[PDB]
Formats: C-alpha cells, sequence, structure tokens
C-alpha cells in the first residue's frame, strides 16, 4: 500500500518561514517526481512546482519561484516544501502528489493536505478552459465534460475529481487511459486541443469538482474546473 | 514533448 503522508495543519506570523513535508511509504521513494499543488477558493488548482527525488533536480511554475523551495531527505523518504516572506495570499491547503504508476506516468498518489493559515493576528502558458462551468443534474443522467487547451497538446491531458475535504483523485491519464480502481462510468476522449470526460451515468457520491490538467509543457496547468452538482 | 525527460524518464 503507497502512501503519502504530510504534516499536519499551520498557523504563522506574517512575514515568517515554514517548511511542510510529505512521508512517503509501501514504494521506493526515488521513483518517481514529486509535485506541490496549492488549492484555493472555488475550489481552484494551481500547480506550484516539482522535484526529482533521485537526484534534487527541480522544475518551478514562475509564479512560486520566490515564495517557494522544493526539497528531499532521501534518508528520511520525505519531500519538503518551504515558504518564505509568507502573507495572507498564501493561506491554502497544499497538497503533495507523485507523478507515477505504471508508464506512463501521472498524478496516481496524493497526500491529504496541509491547511496553511498565514494569521492576521487579534503569458506562453497552456491555457485550459473547462466547460460547462456547472452541471446542475439528477442522479442517473449522463454528463460529458469538456476540456479545450489554448494549443495542440497531443493526448497529454488527464482528470481529477475532487470532492469536498478530500484530496484530488486521478481518474483518467493521457486522454483515455482507465486507471485502475476507478468505476467504468468514467471515460475520456480526445486529442489536440479538444478532451472530454464522460460519466454515463451520474452517481449521488460523484458530485464535486472535475478537474483537467496538462503535462505536455511547462508549466503544469491546470482548467479552472467544472462544478458536478445536484439540480435543486 | 518538453517535459518527457523530467517526468517520464
Amino acid at each position: 500500500e503507497v502512501q503519502l503522508q504530510q504534516s499536519g495543519p499551520e498557523l504563522v506570523k506574517p512575514g515568517a518561514s515554514l517548511k511542510i513535508s510529505c512521508k512517503t511509504s509501501g514504494y521506493t521513494f526515488t521513483d518517481f517526481t514529486f509535485h506541490w499543488v496549492k488549492l484555493s477558493h472555488g475550489p481552484s488548482l494551481e500547480w506550484i512546482g516539482t522535484i526529482k527525488p533521485s537526484n534534487g533536480d527541480t522544475a518551478y511554475n514562475q509564479k512560486f519561484k520566490g515564495k517557494a523551495t522544493l526539497s528531499v531527505d532521501k534518508s528520511a523518504s520525505t519531500a519538503h516544501i518551504e515558504f518564505r516572506s509568507l502573507t495572507s495570499e498564501d493561506s491554502a491547503v497544499y497538497f503533495c502528489a507523485r507523478f507515477g504508476g505504471s508508464y506512463p506516468y501521472a498524478m496516481d498518489y496524493w497526500g491529504q493536505g496541509t491547511s496553511v493559515i498565514v494569521s492576521s493576528g487579534t503569458a506562453s502558458d497552456i491555457v485550459l478552459t473547462q466547460s460547462p462551468a456547472t452541471l446542475s443534474v439528477t442522479p442517473g443522467d449522463r454528463v460529458s465534460l469538456s476540456c479545450r487547451a489554448s494549443q495542440g497538446i497531443y493526448n497529454y491531458v488527464h482528470w481529477f475529481q475532487q470532492k469536498s475535504h478530500e484530496s484530488p483523485r486521478l481518474l483518467i491519464k493521457y486522454a483515455s487511459q482507465s486507471i485502475s480502481g476507478i468505476p467504468s462510468r468514467f471515460s475520456g476522449s480526445g486529442s489536440g486541443t479538444d478532451f472530454t470526460l464522460s460519466i454515463n451515468s451520474v452517481e449521488s457520491e460523484d458530485f464535486g469538482m472535475y478537474f483537467c490538467q496538462q503535462t505536455n509543457k511547462w508549466p503544469l496547468t491546470f482548467g479552472a474546473g467544472t462544478k458536478l452538482e445536484l439540480k435543486a | 514533448n518538453e517535459t518527457d525527460v523530467f517526468l517520464l524518464n
């Protein structure tokens, strides 16, 4: 059993530095690249950066270059992210994820997330357009979620489900490849710029947020999400 | 395919 275990909730003063951790179990730590993702309101997901644990090589989203430093402790099989000059804008849930599984790899295992509170006291990036932004349906309806890329990205699109108070869960990788344990009602299609996630019959347990992600170009990017909700 | 060397190899 593979697991990514993150350190507990944090609450800090503005201007502080903070190091949060992600400890692995059940596999060889140096196998797969680690990624850090910031969850903000919407919910919205942003990719911070990545570290290759075998040699410590990194790649960052330019937006977070002056803010976060990724590192690994190979002897402790633990990945770390260190923030500096923390402000109210950094209050968020931060997730660690590994980019692994059967080849070709994707963000298959995620940490449970770490809530970070910064207390007030007493241009060429691939754009992913998701539509419809909201789908209000009754269980048993058949739905299709769209993800349109700003330029051709071949089959480098992955789909995630994010339910309230939970970590993102990989549903489909590389536009159409199925994931072990994911129910057969979820399927994906598309290549180039138009990608579709289909849910053959919406179940009550499917309500939540759906995000698409591209991994063809740096920085890795997410769509703004489609909210799948119960029709009033 | 600029990310393949880092992510997949």
